[PDB]
């Protein structure tokens, strides 16, 4: 689901035009640039590992459980493309988030 | 009074706090020899 | 009527960027930076949040131009209630009232 | 357009008492207080004229209860209930939805 | 394939995030030398 998140906000700033998303920071502070998307379930695969794949003692990552949070995908597109910041607000919504 | 939310910066850690809300107390003082009078109170009753 | 009070009484600073959020929060109601007499930290008890948090507060009271001698005092309130994943900033609000 | 003609005769009204409050202040430091007041004005004046574009042109209807919200945004660009030609359902394939 | 390009740094230096961040008027510039945007100390609290 990140790596989807990612791909949709890089093709998104493509659409704008905004091929640099720095090229931002030169009309706008990094505080006044936000992201307010989100998800209905989140890291659904990350939640299956915590407790699926833990309960089995499969190889899973110690931080399969930020992994799993909805705000994670809104954090590594901040933190992989923005480094905006400004205001962060994860919407749960189900269908209508 | 106040209510506001922020992100770090570019990084490769989840859980790593960082100074993003230091935002909320963002100002400039390049030119500040003089005392604003939009930070007056009586000036905005005045112009009220 | 209510756009003039909203000009002149509470948005009477986010335009002027001479003024800070915190202190134009502050002075809307006659308030100063010094005037911000609590803080309610995170208080997580871990090296990482509470060493940022501290550097953080000092920053803020630093930039708006605090009075030196004027320490912020800290409430940590999750040495009793411990830390929940999320009502953690509702708590602190209960308490900061 | 009234309310223009009202902030153009503030803005000349504050003009004219920072050239009392210039010619009040020594000459030694006069640029500086001049340059510092100059922006304060037009950041003034720009937010005057904004909240009026707000009150008559975008916010029209939020204090007018004869106006739907739907109705206000449309006739913010002069549309009407009508011009709302397309509608993206929701669309689940659900009876009840 | 590299239409999704990560950034390995932020556009300010650790040294000057908290000068960032507490300028609001503080604007990325394209850098000489590297020819990327980033934030300049000379750019950050300038009466410019």
């Amino acid at each position: 689901i990140t790596l989807f998140v990612l791909v949709s906000v890089v093709e998104a700033f493509i659409a704008s035009g905004i091929t640099d998303p720095y090229e931002m920071y030169k009309y706008v502070h990094v505080s006044e640039v936000g992201n307010c998307s989100g998800s209905g379930m989140g890291g659904v695969s990350a939640l299956r590992g915590m407790f699926k794949d833990r309960f089995k003692d499969e190889p899973v990552q110690n931080d399969i459980l930020q992994e799993s949070f909805i705000n994670t995908m809104s954090a590594w597109v901040n933190m992989l493309l923005i480094s905006s910041s400004g205001p962060i607000k994860t919407p749960v919504g189900a269908c209508a988030t | 009074a106040m209510a506001a939310t922020a992100t770090d910066k570019i990084g490769r850690s989840v859980p790593a706090p960082g100074k993003g809300i230091l935002t909320t107390a963002r100002e400039h003082h390049s030119s500040v020899k003089y005392a604003s009078p939009n930070l007056n109170m009586k000036y905005r009753k005045r112009q009220l | 009527l209510r756009a003039a009070q909203q000009q002149w009484g509470n948005d009477f600073y986010k335009r002027d960027p001479r003024i800070a959020p915190l202190r134009g929060a502050l002075a809307t109601y006659g308030l100063t930076i010094d005037d911000l007499g609590v803080a309610s930290f995170h208080g997580t008890s871990t090296k990482a949040n509470d060493k940022n948090e501290s550097a953080t507060i000092n920053e803020m009271m630093k930039h708006l131009g605090r009075s030196e001698g004027n320490p912020v005092i800290g409430v940590f309130q999750k040495f009793l209630t411990g830390h929940p994943k999320g009502a953690a900033g509702a708590w602190m609000m209960n308490g900061a009232l | 357009v009234t309310r223009e003609a009202q902030i153009k005769d503030w803005v000349e009204n504050e003009l004219e008492a920072l050239k009392l409050e210039a010619e009040e202040i020594p000459s030694e430091d006069q640029n500086e207080f001049l340059l510092e007041r100059t922006r304060e004005i037009h950041n003034e004046a720009e937010s005057q004229l904004r909240a009026a574009q707000q009150q008559w042109g975008n916010d029209f209807y939020k204090r007018d209860p004869r106006i739907a919200p739907l109705r206000g945004a449309l006739a913010t660009y002069g549309l009407t209930i009508d011009d709302l030609g397309v509608a993206s359902f929701h669309g689940t394939s659900t009876k009840a939805n | 394939n590299k239409l999704f390009v990560s950034k390995e740094h932020a556009p300010y230096t650790d040294e000057l995030e908290e000068d960032v961040y507490l300028d609001p008027l503080a604007r990325v510039s394209k850098d000489k030398k590297s020819g990327s945007l980033t934030f300049n100390s000379k750019n950050i609290q300038s009466k410019d």
